[PDB]
DNA sequence: TCCGTGGTAGGGCAGGTTGGGGTGA
DNA sequence: GGTTGGTGTGGTGG
């Protein structure tokens, strides 16, 4: 996260850390949606242009954390993965279209002050909140500049951007399965996600019921926090049926 | 889906984090 | 009105965990 | 102590 700030304790209790067992390295973010299911970005797991293809036994997830590195005794929870599901239409070459994955935990996790699931958006929530200008919130332990990392979890709030602006901002082919978010050069304020923040949730607070909903997954970008450039996120409401089916089919 | 979206240390105590208002004020 | 027949990729033209519908271009 | 213990400087920092 570039030009963000330290997170308050319990501020993003659905934040999840995708870790690799060996070598012990932090790969990405993810998010808690049930006591057994975590949602991350597909490219965190599978990215053939770098021969990345992680099995269920390659990885762990760490839930309830605040420190990036330090073991948070009696606070965090480490879980092994039962099964990984990648979106059948995920395009790792062209543009990370449908850059989404779901990971079933081997055993359900106990919620707490620091561990608690985020809601997925319905049609009404999505209609209502997915508008250019509205701000959401991105969290992660990814890098602070683009070429170090944070001591603890970082947060930033950034506005959703009009599609034509997002389209003009990159050379890359953009799908309606993704949105972009970030400040413009003339908005004064700054901020973006960066490498390592992938799979982390872009979230919005519903004025209708006070609940937080996950509208996006950190997918990609070009540099980090460059003027004229915006972070691209997986459009979660568009893929919610897949999310439903898989859960209901394999819970 | 039942308990979802409601942070134990914020919504369940009626406390706001420092900048969630920033988001809510952005809606228009 | 278009948004499947390979593509990220098998087998097949329908649907699956996938071709729906959305600030849709 | 802390977001969390104690034959308390590591097991995970200070
Ligand atoms: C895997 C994630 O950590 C990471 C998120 C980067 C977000 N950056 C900003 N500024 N919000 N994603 C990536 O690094 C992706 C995956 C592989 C390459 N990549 C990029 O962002 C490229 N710079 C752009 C890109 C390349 C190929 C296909 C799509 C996008
Ligand atoms: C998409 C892809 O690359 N999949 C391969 C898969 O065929 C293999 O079974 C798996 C287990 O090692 O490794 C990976
Ligand atoms: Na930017
Ligand atoms: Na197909
Ligand atoms: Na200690």
């Amino acid at each position: 996260i570039v030009e963000g700030s330290d997170a308050e304790i319990g501020m993003s209790p659905w934040q999840v850390m995708l870790f690799r067992k060996s070598p012990q390295e932090l790969l990405c973010g993810a998010s808690l949606i049930s006591d057994r299911w975590v949602l991350t970005a597909a490219h965190c797991l599978l990215y053939p242009p770098w021969d990345k293809n992680f099995t269920e036994n390659d990885l762990l997830v760490r839930i309830g954390k605040h420190s990036r590195t330090r073991y948070e005794r009696n606070i965090e929870k480490i879980s092994m993965l039962e099964k990984i599901y990648i979106h059948p239409r995920y395009n790792w070459r062209e543009n990370l279209d449908r850059d989404i994955a779901l990971m079933k935990l081997k055993k359900p996790v106990a919620f707490s002050d620091y561990i608690h699931p985020v809601c997925l958006p319905d049609r009404e929530t999505a209609a209502s909140l997915l508008q250019a200008g509205y701000k959401g919130r991105v969290t992660g332990w990814g890098n602070l500049k683009e070429t170090g990392q944070p001591s603890v979890l970082q947060v930033v709030n950034l506005p959703i951007v009009e599609r034509p602006v997002c389209k003009d901002s990159t050379r890359i082919r953009i799908t309606d399965n993704m949105f972009c978010a970030g400040y413009k050069p003339d908005e004064g304020k700054r901020g973006d996600a960066c490498e390592g923040d992938s799979g982390g949730p872009f979230v919005m607070k519903s004025p209708f019921n006070n609940r937080w909903y996950q509208m996006g997954i950190v997918s990609w970008g070009e540099g980090c926090d460059r003027d004229g450039k915006y972070g691209f996120y997986t459009h979660v409401f568009r893929l919610k049926k897949w999310i439903q089916k898989v859960i209901d089919q394999f819970g | 889906e039942a308990d979802c979206g409601l942070r134990p240390l914020f919504e369940k105590k009626s406390l706001e984090d420092k900048t969630e208002r920033e988001l809510l004020e952005s809606y228009i």
